[PDB]
């Protein structure tokens, strides 16, 4: 066919595929530095 | 070979652009394209491979190809069976199945959460980097140095079979290529070449050997024929030549002369005969 | 709005060629004509070679009882005088008993690997002896009893031979390394005996060049072969492993390969 | 010859070779023509016979009569489809099947057994086969008894006749 | 071109009906040899004049001139090959799949019913002709179902019933096949080819592919290009174009059997 | 089927000889003029909510308001 | 248009299947990627639906996904559709136990088979049960998740009883501080220890006449007579002997009474799921990829190499069962070709086998880690209330072990009243939804751009060309005849370079 | 010792029986000269197994070519006669087409011709390993001296 079955067929959907917003939100996430007592 | 090294047709797409990030993003797009296209094509090839393994019939053309050689490895004449031919086919199709499965698994590996398209082991196809073409020019202004630059990325697809459908879908990329980006295609494919010992025979080195004069300046145009040199396939029969006399004069066997000239039962003087190609 | 097209799950990526399933009745029926790798014939869980050998067994062949064996042993010279006294008649009895003995012995070994042919030949021999002794018109039916005893004797000899020197030799797939030990031992033996096989005076240039061509591949994948040929390879490699393994393992060893390669790092 | 070979290979050395579709040739040239036109009528048998006359210019029917006969018969059989549909090898009968009443393995399913060893489709018996397909007779806490997916009617007839002969 | 084909078919049909009438006028009291009558009935059924041929086959059967080959010949000619050719070139737009659909309207059920009549007659004649023999061994419980003639006749029946509309195309993968199983007739390759074609026309590809898988597993050397043709046709009907592509690709990969212009 | 095959061939096929001249300004301008003259005979045109959807508008000039697409990049 | 087609349509509808006319057009419905992205866009990152690991630093792709009830919870008997105090930890322990059973089956060749009959299945399960009860339970492989705390066997067994998590002595009693892998037979014993067409309403009858009343009563009396006759046919059997095929009224033969028409045991349920998927083909031996995850103790099927001094290159053998000792994932430690150190079961030999000659047991089809199974997540009713320490998202300062210096530490109340609340932050306050997020492109390749989200998106430029656009561009242009490259004839040695001058070489 | 197993010992008579069975199963082998039922020399059994291995693992050149044609779709002629040898080779070429500026106007043609003649090179490469195979006449096509 022209359009591969993996795109539209629900049976062939990749379980490990993730959304398009969460990974980038996580990357933009800023974690405050681990503040120790001396260093 | 097995795994990554093994393949039959290697396609390389050299993508050229004016900016490294432009070409990188175009390479990512083309990979996400070719990954799925090759996945579907290798899938529909795997179906046929599995069906052929489950059971099939031997082609008489294939069996004749196997029992074509005059003398085999074991002594002289050899006689293969369709069962043996099917065993050879089974071995080839098993290795093809392994290659197709490796391709499919590598196609399924990459995922947005963790993807690396520059590693041949992780994804299929993989992108390898190529040194940018840089041309610096210095000119009056008091002098100024400005350099043209052109960045490249090579997308490599190694398939264990020739798919003209895949070649078509790969060629059709230039129509939706990215803005101000170009592409060129390199194809390395396995092709069968015959060495016809009849048109190109092995002969004793002539009595009078060539000297350096025959390989002089402008000798390539005046002294030498283009290979191959024509060898007369047609002969005329001399006077009173016996059937074996003609064969001996042609250096061919009587049986093969008969096979070549089965039209005529007997030889008459001045008639035209067809010299067998293997005549020495 | 799922779709209107048909749906199919992605085609399995598990190599069906390498995966081996449980045997099927038709596969066992055609086992005499099927091909397979040494792995197929010595599968750790489904020993198709053992199945092929057991297919040669004649069903319902009980071992000879002491009574029947004693009757057979004594019938050669004790019964004949009892049932007849004519010199010619007892000579014919002795001749036919020696015949039936040698025909049974030849039937046990000659028609191995072809059970139907063995059965047909054995039945024909027994029947011919039957009508010939009936024409002789012996007094009692102790001749028929002895012939039936010899039938059981021949059947059990065949079954015991095939169960002892054919099936018991191969039943240990783990010892045979699931078939790959067979190939490894073959290659080791060929390397050891290259002076006897591949030398100038050993084999012709055609065979030699074929051998280098086979071994020169990028990967020398081994061939899948018929069941009988697999049995031949297993047996001959068993015969050859002794000549290669050191003296300390020529008889007892924890595996067919044990001692073939010196540097193999084991675990313990 | 071909039909006898097929019948014999059906068992492995049969009732298949009792009645071939070819009828006897009458003792006349008109009968020859009728037989050819009614058993190989899809082609022009006379045209094939005329064409098969010469081989590299040598008149076969005039010099090598057996060679010409073999060549013409082979050409007639090749070009005549009816010969193809008459010269099949007797295959085996395939069983339909239904999924197990209780689902243990989708690859193993209950076969349909011919009364030799109640229409099939009404219950749900249908063609289903693959490389890993398994056919069984299921009873019971399932209990299974594997059965062949195949019914070689010719071999069953030959073995039943062998049993008849031994009873004889 | 369509006009030319229609004119050819009409001229041939008129000539055959004229021959039938001339022969009947001549046979008011004289009886012709069985072979000319067999040929004329075959030609009538070929041109679609099945109802014109029932009397000829009935009288030949009563006179007991038909044999194993002749019954199958008549049942095959009953499928109307010449009429099918005319329909293919003229009204089916050269579509082999639509040719079967268009042939079924032309007295499909009546033609199939008479085909069953011929099947019963053929089985009775086979039993008589095979019981009349003495050299073959008893097989008293296996005559004629175990002989090649019964399988040939059944294959002819299935081939003819293919063209008799949907009611019998749905039957070919059905009672007909179970009826053959109960009758104990060994199928040949053509049997499974016709069953696959019938299931393809019906549009149910799962069982057609299962049948081809059975053939691959057990009888893999007898598979003919007709199985691939039937699968292509059935996938065209079901509109599984990816599947049809897969079969074409596997066929081109497996040069044997040779792809036919019908396959293309 | 041959009519349809030839239709498909004339749609997707060209030779190298045709290709080397495939793109001359003369041929392309002939195409343009022919479309203008007869589009009503061969053009297919001779869904709505896709092209008709309200869109955000940057009221202020680009310098005054950093465009959103420019800030993204 | 065809009677053939109409009959096919009606027959297929009666059988209950899709009609071939419905397929006259192609309808690729909205894909799951589209649906999921629409859901997350409408729900503003679906922070409520995502788990804790997502809000932990540097999450894995499994954490980046949304919570789903996978095929692993199905066997658990006590799950109540809602959270409770220790059942989730017990379910996790059972899940690890079944993963251990899977590992043992792969090591010892008790893995399921596609053609397994019931007898073979039960024999394989019995041998697996023996091996699993004999082996101890590994606690290292027990991988906790952030949402739950590690719970010891001592306390879990004390609370739930000893039957839930038994000792080998308890198991032998049913059929000592030790744990062994659960057994299907053992749980089976524990569970055993529990003990009229075309009928119209009255409104149409109101419009009806009375002659039709008599006719309708005649219709319904025939209908009910036929149904009652069939029902009492069900009770008349006579065992249906084949000699006369007797039906009724005076288990011998033909099995009369043939008319026309454990979800609690966790180990059995999960095992049956395993056979279902193995038979379906989702699970089975497939070639191993570098990304599937190779580690110590992974049961693998490698192809044993054969060594020959006359071989110009390696010789491959049959795929034998084996276990991975190590696998240097670093490229500088595995130059091409890559190698894996694996130990074979037969002869116990350890060898470095090429990675290409290695086959793993895939739990699914898509990878990238297809060796390891799915892990279901916990559900939270108040998913909006959820706290994580920003400065210490992981629990480092908390030590499960007890140190000998802890009795000199000060009291925990003073720092408890302050530091916990200072470092704590609700998941809502750790991430913000920005216009960049609203305008983010789709990481996958869409079929055709969808305007469903065009109202609040802005500056969205796709990062991948849609399949529809690609198809349009590919259709818009022709092919080049020579690109096919067919050479079935051969090379002309005499004329190809002496062709006509116009088209000469 | 519990792990240790005893190596079985078999007899040349049993080997001869199995060899006879193998010859029965594959009659064409003895006819072609691969196997002989005779088992006289001590190394004769291993010699015959080696011949079996060579027959089962050695592909003739014409065969290999035909198989490559069948499923892998390898183009090129296939030679059957003993005077034709099949050489599998690699043909590497380049195809460049323009879409930016030299796509759709007068310079399109001569620019395309320039690109094609610039990429006119085709690299034909073959492995001497593949050339080292038995000819149709039974002699190695390329020996060490060749």
């Amino acid at each position: 066919a022209n359009i591969p079955r993996s795109v539209w067929d629900p049976a062939q959907h990749n379980p490990n595929w993730s959304d398009s917003y969460g990974h980038d939100i996580t990357n933009r996430r800023a974690w405050p530095a681990r503040k120790w007592t001396v260093g | 070979e097995d795994g990554i090294r093994g393949s039959e047709v290697t396609y390389k797409i050299v993508l050229e652009g004016f900016w490294d990030h432009h070409v990188m993003k175009l390479a990512e797009d083309v990979c996400m394209f070719l990954k799925d296209v090759g996945r579907q094509i290798v899938e529909e090839k795997l179906v046929a491979v599995r069906r052929l393994l489950q059971g099939g019939a031997v082609d008489p053309e294939l069996l004749a190809a196997f029992n074509c050689a005059r003398a085999g490895p074991f002594g002289g004449y050899d006689e293969y069976d369709k069962e043996e031919v099917a065993n050879f086919l089974r071995s080839d199709l098993r290795r093809l199945e392994e290659q197709c499965l490796s391709v499919i698994n590598r196609c399924n590996v990459p995922v947005p959460g963790a993807t690396n398209i520059y590693d041949p082991h992780t994804s299929w196809p993989h992108v390898e980097k190529l040194e940018p073409w840089v041309r610096m020019a210095e000119f009056w202004t008091s002098t100024a140095h400005y350099e043209f630059r052109k960045f490249f990325r090579v997308i490599i697809c190694k398939l264990p079979f020739q798919s003209t459908e895949f070649e078509k879908r790969m060629y059709d990329i230039r129509h939706w290529l990215h803005r101000q980006t170009s592409c060129e295609f390199h194809t390395i494919y396995r092709r069968n070449v015959i060495h016809d010992s009849a048109v190109f025979p092995t002969e004793h080195d002539p009595a009078t050997p060539t000297t350096h004069e025959h390989h002089r300046m402008f000798s390539f145009a005046l002294d030498w024929q283009s290979a191959p040199v024509n060898r007369l396939s047609t002969d005329t029969v001399r006077e009173g030549e016996n059937w074996d006399a003609v064969a001996q004069r042609l250096g061919c066997s009587v049986g093969e002369l008969k096979d070549a000239n089965a039209e005529r039962e007997t030889i008459e003087a001045g008639v035209v005969i067809n010299v067998p190609v293997t005549a020495t | 709005t799922l779709h209107n097209q048909r749906s199919a799950a992605p085609e399995s990526s598990v190599s069906q060629s390498h995966t081996v399933n449980a045997p099927t009745v038709d596969e066992c029926e055609m086992l005499a004509e099927r091909w397979g790798t040494m792995n197929y014939w010595h599968n750790d869980t489904f020993p198709r070679l053992v199945v092929f050998l057991k297919k040669l067994l004649v069903p319902d062949v009980s071992p000879l009882s002491p009574t029947a064996e004693s009757l057979l042993s004594m019938f050669e010279k004790v019964v004949i005088p009892k049932l007849t006294s004519d010199e010619e008649d007892r000579r014919k009895l002795v001749s036919l008993w020696s015949e039936t003995t040698l025909q049974a012995e030849a039937a046990v070994t000659k028609f191995l690997f072809q059970r139907g042919s063995f059965e047909s030949m054995l039945h024909r021999i027994i029947t011919d002896a039957l009508e010939k002794m009936s024409t002789l018109a012996l007094g009692g039916q102790e001749g028929n009893l002895a012939l039936e005893a010899l039938k059981r004797q021949t059947l059990f000899k065949r079954n015991d031979f095939i169960q002892k020197r054919l099936i018991d030799v191969v039943s240990n797939s783990a010892y045979l390394g699931y078939g790959d030990s067979v190939w490894q031992v073959f290659f080791a033996a060929v390397e050891a005996n290259e002076e006897n096989l591949l030398s100038d005076r050993a084999t012709t240039d055609a065979i030699r060049a074929a051998w280098e061509g086979v071994m020169r591949e990028d990967v020398v994948r081994l061939p899948d072969v018929t069941g009988v040929v697999a049995l031949y390879l297993t047996l001959v490699c068993i015969r050859e492993s002794g000549r290669l393994v050191p003296e300390e393992l020529k008889e007892l060893s924890s595996g067919l390969e044990d001692g073939v390669r010196p540097g193999v790092r084991k675990l313990q | 010859q071909t039909l006898q070979n097929s019948a014999v290979e059906a068992v492995g050395a049969a009732p298949w070779s009792i009645l071939g579709p070819l009828t006897a040739i009458g003792p006349t040239a008109e009968d020859t023509m009728v037989w050819l036109q009614q058993h190989y009528g899809d082609v022009d048998v006379m045209s094939i016979m005329r064409w098969a006359r010469f081989r590299k210019g040598k008149d076969l029917m005039a010099k090598d009569r057996p060679q010409y006969l073999a060549r013409a018969a082979a050409w007639i059989e090749l070009l005549s489809k009816r010969n193809r549909e008459m010269e099949e090898v007797p295959l085996t009968y395939m069983r339909k099947s239904k999924p197990l009443v209780l689902g243990t393995n989708s690859n193993v399913r209950v076969a349909w057994q011919t009364p030799l060893m109640l229409l099939a489709r009404e219950e749900g018996y249908v063609f289903h086969h693959s490389n890993s397909s398994r056919f069984v007779e299921e009873t019971y806490q399932p209990l299974h008894t594997e059965v062949s997916v195949k019914e070689d009617f010719q071999r069953l007839y030959y073995q039943a006749q062998k049993h008849h002969k031994q009873q004889e | 071109e369509r006009e030319a084909h229609m004119r050819s078919f009409n001229i041939s049909r008129a000539s055959v009906l004229q021959r039938l009438e001339q022969l009947s006028g001549d046979r008011k009291q004289e009886s012709l040899p069985p072979h000319v009558r067999l040929d004329l009935a075959v030609r009538l059924a070929q041109h679609g004049l099945y109802q014109q041929a029932t009397p000829i086959v009935d009288e030949l059967h009563h006179q007991k001139a038909l044999h194993a080959g002749h019954y199958a010949l008549l049942i095959n000619a009953l499928a109307c090959p010449r009429l099918g050719q005319r329909i293919l070139h003229c009204d089916a737009q050269c579509d082999p799949a639509l040719t079967y659909k268009l042939l079924g309207d032309e007295n499909g059920e009546e033609r199939a019913q008479e085909a069953y009549r011929w099947f019963d007659l053929a089985l009775t004649s086979l039993a008589v002709d095979c019981g009349g023999r003495t050299q073959p061994s008893q097989f008293v419980r296996y005559l004629p179902q175990g002989t090649a003639a019964a399988s040939h006749i059944t294959n002819a029946l299935m081939r003819t019933l293919l063209t008799c509309g949907y009611t019998h195309v749905a039957a070919i993968p059905d009672s007909v096949y179970d009826r053959m199983g109960s009758m104990g007739i060994s199928p040949t390759i053509s049997t499974y080819e016709l069953v696959m074609l019938a299931l393809s026309l019906q549009g149910n590809m799962v069982e057609a592919e299962s049948i081809l898988s059975f053939l691959r597993s057990h009888h893999s050397e007898h598979i003919t290009v007709e199985s691939f043709n039937a699968l292509l046709l059935g996938h065209r009907e079901a509109r599984q174009f990816d599947c049809c592509d897969a079969i074409w690709q596997e066929l081109v990969d497996r040069r044997w059997p040779r792809a036919s212009p019908l396959t293309a | 089927l041959m009519d349809e095959v030839e239709d498909s061939l004339r749609k997707f096929q060209t030779y190298r000889s045709r290709f080397y001249e495939w793109g001359r300004a003369v041929k392309q301008f002939d195409f343009i003029e022919f479309r203008r003259r007869n589009g009503w005979l061969y053009d297919l045109h001779l869904a709505v909510a896709t092209a008709e959807i309200p869109a955000f508008f940057n009221e202020r000039p680009a310098w005054e308001r950093p465009p959103l697409e420019e800030t993204l990049y | 248009q065809n009677k053939f087609d109409i009959m096919r349509r009606e027959d297929r509808l009666s059988k209950g299947e899709q009609d071939l006319t419905e397929r006259n057009t192609i309808h690729y419905g909205v894909p799951i990627q589209q649906i999921v992205d629409e859901f997350v866009f409408r729900h503003r990152n679906a922070r409520g639906e995502r788990p804790l690991d997502y809000f932990k630093p540097f999450p894995n792709f499994r954490a980046l996904r949304l919570n789903r009830m996978y095929r692993d919870v199905e066997g658990f008997s006590l799950m109540k559709q809602r959270p409770e105090f220790l059942e989730w930890e017990l379910f996790t322990r059972y899940r690890q136990h079944h993963q251990q059973r899977r590992r043992l089956a792969l090591l010892h060749g008790l893995e399921p088979v596609a053609n397994e009959t019931a007898q073979e299945r039960d024999t394989r399960r019995h041998r697996l049960d023996e091996i699993c009860e004999r082996t101890p339970f590994d606690e290292r492989e027990m991988h906790v998740n952030d949402d739950e705390m590690k719970v010891s066997v001592e306390t879990l067994r004390s609370w739930f009883g000893v039957y839930m998590l038994p000792s080998p002595t308890v198991v032998n009693a049913v059929l000592d501080t030790r744990e062994h892998v659960l057994s299907g037979r053992y749980l089976n014993r524990l569970l055993l220890l529990e003990s009229v067409p075309h009928e119209q309403p009255q409104e149409v009858l109101r419009h009806f006449s009375a002659e039709e009343r008599a006719m309708y009563e005649q219709h319904v009396k025939e209908q009910t007579s036929r149904q009652l006759g069939e029902w009492e046919r069900a009770m008349k059997r006579r065992r249906w002997l084949t000699d006369h095929q007797q039906y009724g009224h005076v288990d011998r033969c033909e099995l009369e009474a043939f008319p026309r028409n454990n979800r609690g045991n966790y180990v059995e349920t999960q095992d049956s799921i395993w056979e279902e998927q193995t038979a379906s083909g989702q699970e089975g031996w497939s070639p191993a990829t570098h990304a599937d995850g190779l580690r110590e103790g992974l049961p693998v099927r490698a192809r044993r190499p054969i060594f020959s001094s006359s071989a110009e290159q390696r010789i491959a053998g049959g795929p034998q069962r084996a276990v991975i000792i190590q696998y240097h994932h670093q490229p500088f430690f595995n130059p091409e070709p890559r190698l894996v150190k694996v130990a074979f079961q037969c002869d116990g030999t350890i060898m470095e086998v090429p990675i290409s000659d290695v086959m793993i047991w895939q739990r699914r089809y898509h990878g990238p880690e297809r060796t390891v199974g799915d892990e279901s997540r916990r559900y939270n009713p108040a998913a909006m209330r959820r706290y994580v320490d920003v400065t210490d998202p992981f629990n480092e300062k908390t030590s499960n072990t007890e140190h000998f210096l802890d009795k000199y530490e000060p009291k925990r109340n003073a720092d408890t009243v302050a530091d916990k609340y200072r470092t704590t932050k609700q998941i809502t306050e750790i991430d913000k939804w920005t216009r960049y997020d609203s305008a983010r492109a789709d990481n996958y390749r869409p079929l055709s751009i969808s305007h469903r989200r065009d109202y609040i998106r802005m500056g969205y430029i796709p990062r991948y060309t849609p399949w529809e656009w690609i198809a349009i561009q590919e259709a818009d242009q022709p092919l080049i005849a020579e690109q096919i490259r067919q050479d079935n004839i051969g090379t002309s040695y005499f004329f190809s370079l002496n062709r006509y001058w116009r088209y000469k070489a | 010792n519990m792990n240790v197993v005893q190596r079985p010992c078999i007899e040349d008579g049993l080997l001869s029986l199995v060899l006879e069975a193998v010859t029965k199963r594959h009659p064409n082998w003895v006819k072609a000269g691969v196997i002989q039922t005779t088992l006289k020399d001590p190394f004769d059994a291993l010699r015959w197994m080696m011949h079996i291995f060579i027959r089962l693992s050695y592909v003739p050149h014409a065969g290999a070519a035909t198989i490559a044609r069948l499923s892998r779709r390898r183009i090129g002629p296939i030679g059957l006669e003993p005077h034709q040898f099949n050489v599998p080779a690699e043909l590497g070429f380049v195809e460049q087409y323009d879409n930016l500026q030299y796509k759709r106007y007068d310079w399109q043609g001569w620019y395309q011709r320039m690109l094609d003649v610039h990429n006119r090179n085709v690299s034909l490469r073959c492995r001497i390993c593949d050339l080292q195979r038995l000819d149709g006449n039974g002699v190695q096509f390329v020996d060490m001296q060749t």
